RNA sequence: AGCCAGGAUGUUGGCUUAGAAGCAGCCAUCAUUUAAAGAAAGCGUAAUAGCUCACUGGUCGAGUCGGCCUGCGCGGAAGA
């Protein structure tokens, strides 16, 4: 239903290596990328990718919508690639990136070097911001969550590693 | 959070999802509305 | 106009400008002096009379003092000088207190010329039609 | 609008009666006039709809036996002790 | 609200401002503020009034489909977000300016003035209307004929031709 | 359902009000501006607030909302 129904359209580029039940997309950037499916029969045909269920599967659609979804972010994956961005709040917090391993400093009694995964790179436009692009939505999302983890944002002064798409509650102390 | 025999959505931004065999309540506004088991 | 930059409205009476006991250190603190809020106020306040409410905006920038531009007063306070009793609410609609009709407060709905979102000169009469009912004052209209 | 059909009950006793409401049907009787009373079974979910409209007790009613129309009035209705469902309805050929 | 009984309402009722319509303007207001109603409604104070309405009814299917009162070429005239405006009393001048000299000052898009009824055409604003009751525009309009239009050239040979 | 916009003006409503200008408060909830905006939902004021809700417009375009009668399951559910 819906998201599933809705076609995916393979932009001018990406090859679409639909091999039986293993789909692979490669283009602009992004070292290919390919995932597996299950109760959804996908069809290339013309200039798009259609997603539907399969007889005898109550998962149908449900498994198909996530299908669309994934592939749809796989196209754009290699296409425009995927964004990111995080910003360190708090005096003494600093990012670095001196390779593909980010070196963070968060008020601990030690540095915190963090090695980037496979197809993911990052830059520190500022001593307190981190932008890491990649074609795999599922991994940038992670690497982000992971970096942040080292020092989430505490609800008092707000210090810590936040995104930008945050909200940061923040409240007052117990009165006197 | 708070584990009660009856979960119930209190707030308007309080959600109710079933992660695993467990019904829980995810209230985005107030953490105090975070609940498990039910 | 734009939206919001800096402005409020706290006062008791024009009979006594820049009150000392009332608001006190609560009459402007972001570019507002307390010994100057009586040199730009009474500059035109003493041009009509003293003893009626006078709220106003407070255009603030970052150049020492400030600048304001007030306008028509509330038609609720005019019930202590142009209507009846000294007070107002207190005894709401539990027993017919004072009583104002079609005649009274008539021209009090004529003082706010430019300040009346009631285009229809006639319809703009329905607006103040309540600035004398916040305490129960049946109209003999 | 009140028009409901049924079938001449082939049985009786609380037996058939409990088998009726069991299969989403229910007993009903039609008496009055110089005509001898008649046993009927109506489809519950249908008539449960009509009994809702406050009009079901005023504007005369009409029955259909093997397609023969009778028309009567909702004389007496037995409801269920604790659930919104019918038990049995009396009908008079008036 | 209400279905057809209410839908038909917003139609004819306001579509009367189309059959017997003075002027006509179609302006979208993406990102409109309250000043939007503190302007066309404010200028209604000491220079207008309840003689103007911009009832955002671009329901198209309601606004457009709801104009059997001859307004052809409009099967196109009713795109996306809209906020039609019409007049009953007064002339058919000014009005265009309330928009032309407002929306030109940011105040959200102005549908680039897609033009409306009266002559019944397309897009490309005019202004040969607001010049009305500004009769003095018909006064100097003679450019003194003999005078000015002369003292501007026939006597420009001295302050611009003696070399 | 998202997403895009607005939600004021009479009004700072007067009031037991130290100061309350919708919201610890009292009694009241009426009338314009409009497509819609309640003296009104919440966060929270030294107090205005900043900033978001009912409700209306736009985008998208086929279904969507919740009760009733029934069948089978989930949590509740810790011990030597």
């Amino acid at each position: 239903s819906r998201v599933a129904k809705a076609p995916v359209v393979v932009p001018a580029g990406v090859d679409v290596k639909i091999n039986g039940q293993v789909i692979t997309i490669k283009g602009k950037n992004g070292e290919l990328t390919r995932t597996l499916n299950d109760a959804v029969e996908v069809k290339h045909a013309d200039n798009t990718l259609t997603f539907g269920p399969r007889d005898g599967y109550a998962d149908g659609w449900a498994q198909a919508g996530t299908a669309r979804a994934l592939l749809n972010s796989m196209v754009i994956g290699v296409t425009e690639g995927f964004t990111k961005k995080l910003q360190l709040v708090g005096v003494g917090y600093r990012a670095a990136v001196k390779g593909n391993v980010i070196n963070l400093s968060l008020g601990f009694s030690h540095p915190v070097d963090h090695q980037l995964p496979a197809g993911i790179t990052a830059e520190c436009p500022t001593q307190t911001e981190i932008v890491l692009k990649g074609a795999d939505k599922q991994v940038i999302g992670q690497v982000a969550a992971d970096l942040r983890a080292y020092r989430r944002p505490e609800p008092y002064k707000g210090k810590g590693v936040r995104y930008a798409d945050e909200v940061v509650r923040t409240k007052e102390a117990k009165k006197k | 959070m708070k584990v009660r025999a009856s979960v119930k959505k209190l707030c308007r931004n309080c959600k109710i999802v079933k992660r695993d065999g467990v019904i829980r309540v995810i209230c985005s506004a107030e953490p105090k509305h975070k609940q498990r088991q039910g | 106009a734009k939206k919001v930059q800096a402005y409020v409205k706290l006062q008791v009476a024009a009979g006594m400008a820049n009150p000392s006991p009332p608001v006190g250190p609560a009459l402007g603190q972001q570019g507002v002096n307390i010994m100057e809020f009586c040199k730009a106020f009474n500059a035109k306040t003493d041009s009509i009379e003293k003893g009626l409410p006078i709220p106003v905006v407070i255009t603030v920038y970052a150049d020492r003092s400030f600048t304001f531009v007030t306008k028509t007063p509330p038609a609720a306070v005019l019930l202590k000088k142009a209507a009846g009793i000294k007070s107002g609410s207190g005894k709401p609609n539990k027993d017919k207190v004072g009583k104002i009709s079609r005649a009274q407060l008539q021209e009090i709905a004529q003082t706010k010329a430019a300040d009346m979102t009631g285009a229809d000169i006639e319809a703009m009469t329905r607006s103040i039609e309540g600035t004398a009912r916040s305490m129960g004052l049946v109209v003999e209209d | 609008m009140f028009t409901i059909n049924a079938e001449v009950r082939k049985e009786q006793g609380k037996g058939a009666s409990r088998r009726l409401r069991a299969a989403n049907k229910f007993p009903a009787i039609i008496y009055g006039g110089k005509e001898a009373p008649l046993a009927i079974e109506l489809d519950h979910d249908k008539v449960m709809n009509m009994q809702a409209k406050a009009e079901f007790y005023s504007e005369v009613l009409t029955i259909v036996v093997d397609g023969k129309e009778i028309k009567v009035k909702a004389q007496d209705v037995q409801r269920h002790p604790y659930k919104p469902k019918l038990q049995h309805i009396d009908f008079v050929r008036a | 609200m209400a279905l057809n009984l209410q839908d038909k309402q917003a139609i004819v009722a306001e579509v009367s401002e189309v059959a017997k319509g003075a002027l006509s303007a179609v302006v979208a207001d993406s990102r409109g503020v309250t000043v939007d109603k503190m302007t066309e409604l404010r200028k209604a104070g000491r220079e207008a009034g309840v003689y103007m309405r911009v009832v955002r009814n671009t329901l198209l299917r309601r606004a457009v489909e709801g104009t059997p009162f001859e307004c052809l070429k409009d099967a196109f005239v009713g795109p996306t977000l809209i906020a039609y405006l019409m007049e009953h009393p007064g002339a058919a001048a000014r009005l265009f300016k309330e928009f032309a000299k407002a929306n030109a000052k940011f105040e959200v898009k102005a549908a680039a003035f897609e033009g409306e009824l009266i002559p019944a055409s397309q897009i490309d604003r005019l202004a040969t209307l607001p010049t009305y009751e500004e009769a003095i525009a018909r006064l100097m309009a003679t450019m003194k004929e003999a005078s000015a239009g002369k003292l501007v050239r026939t006597l420009a040979a001295v302050r611009e031709a003696k070399e």
